[PDB]
C-alpha cells in the first residue's frame, strides 16, 4: 500500500467494470452521478439504461423498459418458477433462498421465448424474407416460431397485455419495422388458427430488438450484441423476480407448512431387480 | 347446577389437539344437516404455533384457526362452550383441569382412554364444583342428530 | 377432470396463493387488473405494491420505492455479491447462473442492514427510550448500531443518496416518526465521532418502517410482520439484481477470461501430517 | 512480481485456507498428499475427514461416513429438494442448476433434522439430566424432539436402515455414551 502510493510498483488490475465507479464523491453510474440520475426524474428505466447498456436512453424507452418489467412480473403460481419458490418458501429457508431456487428455472423453457422470439424474428428480418416464406420456413424445419402461440386468446379476444404495449410501441416509437414484420407473421398464423397470436413473450422480444436498433446511441453492433449476451434474459429475469418475492412474501404470511406431494401423483417406474 | 340443554344449533366447540378427521366428520355432519355456522370455532394443538386449517364446508373451502394455548383460543371466540379433549391418556387430566378454569365451557368431551381412576375422580369433583358436565371416560362421543356431533361418533 | 367438473367429488387443494390470478379474461394482481393498472399510472413502485404488500398504495409511497429501488441498484464491483457475480460470469456461466451466484451472498453481512436497521430503531422506538439511552444501551452491550455509520462521506460532507432519499421522505411523506428518532440518533453518534452519519442501508429501513405504519392501509399488525417476514431484504435484492444483471451484460461484453486468484494473495497454513 | 520475486515489498494475503495445498508436486490434502490417501487405503470416508476435519480419522469411522452417506442419498421424489430438481430438470435447464435448485431447500424444514436432532440431544446430555426429565421438559414448552417420530414403521416393524447404522455404531466403535442417552 505504500510502494504504490508513492507510485513505485506496478501491479495489473483484474475485474475492468465498465459500470458504476462506487469510490469518489458520488455513486458515478454509467457516466452519469446519482444526483443528476434523480435530478432528470429518470425512473428505473433509465438506471436499466445507465446500469445495463450505459446510455442515456430516450425518456420513450426508459417507460417502455418499465412497461415491459410491469408486464414479466407474476403470471401466477402454477408456472414452474413460481412453483420452486413456493416450494422453497414453505420449507422457510429465506428470502434469497427461495427466490433463486425458484430464478433458476428460468432458462430455454421457462421464460426462454423472449431471447428466443427475439433471435429468431432478427435473424428472419436480418437475411430478409416475406413473412409468407418465414412462417414455411418454419414449417419445414420443426421448430414451432417462438413467441407466437397462446392457449385461450384468440381472435378479437386479444392478450389486453400485449394490447397495451402494442399500443406503446405504435404511439412512442419513431421506425418500428420489427413489429411490423412480426404482426405480418402473427397475420398469417392467425390464419393458419384462431390462435397464433403474438405472445408477450415474443412481442416484447421483437419491440425490444427494435426498441434497441431503432433508438439513439445504438449503432446496429451494440443492438446485435445486448441481443445475444442475453439482455432480454435479464429483462424477463428482473421482471419476474418481483412476482417471486411476492410469492415469497405470500406463502410466508399465510404460515403454510412443508409440501410433501402425495404419492398417487408419482407412478414409480423402478426396474425389477437391480 | 349443570345444564339440561348441551347441544343446538348455536353450539360452537374447541377442539383440542390435531384430530382433521374427526373435526372434518363434525364439519361434514354440520353441512349435511343443514346448520348455517360450523360447530367448530377453533383447533388447540400445543406443539405448533398460531395457524389456520383448510377444511371443508360442503363444496367450500374454509380456514379453522388451530391456536397454541388454550387462553387465546378462548379470547376471540366468546361463544364457544364445549371442548372435546382429544389428548392422551397421560396429558387429559391438565388439559381438561386448565380447560375447567374457562367460564364458558359448559360441556367437556374427554375421548382418551385410560385415565387412571384417582385422577378422573378429581376431574368428577372439580366439575361437579364448578358445574361442568363431562362425558364420561372412553367414550366415542354422544351425537344429537340435527344439531351436533362429537368427533367419531356415528363414523363417516 | 370429469368427476370435478359434474362436481361429485372433493379434493383439497395446496399452494394457497392470495396474489396473481393468471387464468380468465385478463392477467388480475392482488384485485386490480393488468389494465387498471397501466390505466391508473402506477410505476413498478405500485406493482410492487400489489404483489408483495397486496395493497394500493398511495402515488406518493409507489414512487419512494422507486427511489429505494434506484439508490439500493449497483454500488461498484469490489463488494462481495457482485464479486460472485463477476466470477461466475467470467467463468463462461449463464445471466441466471450468474446473477443467482451473486445473489445468494445478500445475507446478513452482505446486504442485512436493512432489514437489521429496520428492527433495531423499531424495536427500541416500539419500547420507548430516548436516543441517548439507546445509543448507550447499545455501547453496554457491544453490538454496534446497523444502519449507523460510513467509511468516508459523513459531515459538511454527506452521503448524497442519504440526501435525496431524506429530502423525498420531508416533502411527500405525512408524519414519520421513526426517522425523527433515528436522525436524533444520528445527532447523538455524529457528537460523538465526525463519521456515523445516517447510511443508506439504515435510512431506507426506518423510511420504509414509516412508509409502512405511517400510510394508510397497513394496521400496525401488517406493518409489523412485513418487516419480521423479510419485506427489506426483498427491497435489497430486487434492487441489487439490476446492478448484479448490469455486471454480468458488462464482463460479457468485455469478453474476459476465467479468474484464478493468484497464490501470492491466499496464505495456506495447513497442519503437518493429518 | 518482479519485486515480490526477490522480496523487497510485503503484501497481506488473505482467504487463509488451512486445507488443499494444491500446489507442489502432489495436490496435498489436509496434510496428507494425494498418493498416501490413495495408497493407505481410505475411502472418500477419509478423504471427508481430511477435507472436512482435517485430522486422518479412523478406519471404523470413515466407513461409519460412508455409511451415512449411503442412508442420506435419495429418498423417493416426492419430498421437497427433489421435487425442485425435478421442476428444474423438466424445464430443461442444467446439471448444477437442477441440483441447485433442489439444493436450495436444505434447511430447517426439510432436511435439518440432522443438526437439530444432534444439538438437542447434546444440549440435553451435556447438561446431565436423566432421559425422563428430558422428554418432560421437551413436553413442557411445545417444541417435539427432533430425531425422534416415524410416520409407518416404528415398533417390531422397525426403519431398517436406522438397524444397519445401529449395528455399526453398537459394533465397531469405542465408548458410545450420547447413542445409549437417545436409545433412552
Ligand atoms: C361434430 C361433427 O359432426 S364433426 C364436425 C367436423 N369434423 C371434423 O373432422 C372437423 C375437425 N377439424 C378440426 O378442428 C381438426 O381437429 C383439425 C385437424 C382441423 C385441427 O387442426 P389444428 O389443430 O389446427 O392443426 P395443428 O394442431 O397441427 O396446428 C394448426 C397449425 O398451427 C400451427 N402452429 C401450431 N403451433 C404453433 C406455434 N407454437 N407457432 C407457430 N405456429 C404454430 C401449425 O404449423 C399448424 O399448421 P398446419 O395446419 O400447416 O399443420
Ligand atoms: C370400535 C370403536 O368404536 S372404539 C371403542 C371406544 N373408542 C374409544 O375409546 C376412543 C379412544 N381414542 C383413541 O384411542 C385416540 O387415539 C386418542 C384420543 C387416545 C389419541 O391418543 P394419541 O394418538 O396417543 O395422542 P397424540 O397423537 O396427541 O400423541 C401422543 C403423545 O405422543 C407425543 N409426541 C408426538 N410426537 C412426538 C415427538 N416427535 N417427539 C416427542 N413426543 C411426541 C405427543 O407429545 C403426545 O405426548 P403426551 O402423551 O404426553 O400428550
Ligand atoms: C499533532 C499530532 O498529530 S499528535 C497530538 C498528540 N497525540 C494525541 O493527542 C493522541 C490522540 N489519539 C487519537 O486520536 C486516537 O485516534 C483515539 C484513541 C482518540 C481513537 O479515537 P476513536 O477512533 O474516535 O475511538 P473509536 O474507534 O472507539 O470510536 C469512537 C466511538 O464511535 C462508536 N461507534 C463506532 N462505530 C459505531 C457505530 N456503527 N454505531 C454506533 N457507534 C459507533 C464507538 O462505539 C465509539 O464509542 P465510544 O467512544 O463511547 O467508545
Ligand atoms: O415466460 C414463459 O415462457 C412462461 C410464462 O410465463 C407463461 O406461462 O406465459
Ligand atoms: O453492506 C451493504 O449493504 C453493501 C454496501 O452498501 C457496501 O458496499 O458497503
Ligand atoms: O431429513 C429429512 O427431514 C428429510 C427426510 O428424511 C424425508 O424424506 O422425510
Amino acid at each position: 500500500s505504500w510502494a504504490r502510493e508513492l507510485g513505485l510498483i506496478r501491479k495489473p488490475a483484474s475485474f475492468m467494470t465498465s459500470i458504476c465507479d462506487e469510490r469518489g464523491q458520488e455513486l458515478i453510474y454509467a457516466g452519469m452521478p446519482i444526483t443528476e440520475v434523480f435530478k432528470e426524474e429518470m425512473g428505473i428505466g433509465g438506471v436499466l439504461g445507465l446500469l445495463w447498456f450505459q446510455k442515456r436512453l430516450p425518456k420513450y424507452s426508459c417507460q417502455f423498459i418499465e412497461m415491459c418489467l410491469m408486464v414479466t412480473a407474476d403470471h401466477g403460481p402454477a408456472v414452474s418458477g413460481a412453483h420452486n419458490t413456493i416450494i422453497c418458501a414453505r420449507a422457510g429457508k429465506d428470502l434469497v433462498s427461495s427466490l433463486t431456487s425458484g430464478l433458476l428455472t428460468i432458462g430455454d423453457r421457462f421464460g426462454g421465448a423472449l431471447d428466443a422470439a427475439a433471435k429468431m424474428f432478427s435473424k428472419a428480418f436480418d437475411s430478409g424474407i416475406i413473412p409468407m416464406e418465414f412462417v414455411n420456413k418454419m414449417k419445414k424445419e420443426g421448430k414451432l416460431i417462438m413467441g407466437i402461440g397462446h392457449r385461450v386468446k384468440s381472435i378479437n379476444n386479444p392478450d389486453m397485455r400485449v394490447q397495451i404495449l402494442k399500443d406503446y410501441v405504435r404511439q412512442h416509437f419513431p421506425a418500428t419495422p420489427l413489429l411490423d414484420y412480426a404482426l405480418e407473421v402473427e397475420k398469417i398464423t392467425t390464419s393458419k388458427k384462431p390462435n397464433l397470436i403474438l405472445n408477450v413473450d415474443g412481442l416484447i422480444g421483437v419491440a425490444f430488438v427494435d426498441m434497441l436498433r431503432n433508438c439513439g446511441s445504438f449503432t446496429r453492433e451494440e443492438a446485435d450484441e445486448y441481443i445475444d449476451i442475453g439482455a432480454l434474459n435479464g429483462i424477463f429475469v428482473l421482471g419476474r423476480s418481483m412476482g417471486f418475492i411476492g410469492h415469497y412474501l405470500d406463502q410466508k404470511r399465510l404460515k403454510q407448512g412443508l409440501y410433501r406431494h402425495p404419492w398417487d401423483d408419482i407412478s414409480y417406474v423402478l426396474p425389477e431387480h437391480m | 347446577g349443570k345444564s339440561t340443554t348441551l347441544f343446538s344449533r348455536h353450539t360452537k366447540a374447541i377442539v383440542w389437539g390435531m384430530q382433521t378427521r374427526a373435526v372434518q366428520g363434525m364439519l361434514d355432519f354440520d353441512y349435511v344437516c343443514s346448520r348455517d355456522e360450523p360447530s367448530v370455532a377453533a383447533m388447540v394443538y400445543p406443539f405448533t404455533g398460531d395457524h389456520k386449517q383448510k377444511f371443508y364446508w360442503g363444496h367450500k373451502e374454509i380456514l379453522i384457526p388451530v391456536f397454541k394455548n388454550m387462553a387465546d383460543a378462548m379470547r376471540k371466540h366468546p361463544e364457544v362452550d364445549v371442548l372435546i379433549n382429544f389428548a392422551s391418556l397421560r396429558s387429559a387430566y391438565d388439559s381438561t383441569m386448565e380447560t375447567m378454569n374457562y367460564a364458558q365451557i359448559r360441556t367437556i368431551a374427554i375421548i382418551a382412554e385410560g385415565i387412571p381412576e384417582a385422577l378422573t375422580r378429581k376431574l368428577i369433583k372439580k366439575a361437579d364444583q364448578k358445574g361442568v358436565t363431562i362425558i364420561g371416560p372412553a367414550t366415542v362421543g354422544g351425537i344429537k342428530p340435527g344439531c351436533f356431533k362429537i368427533g367419531n361418533t356415528g363414523g363417516m
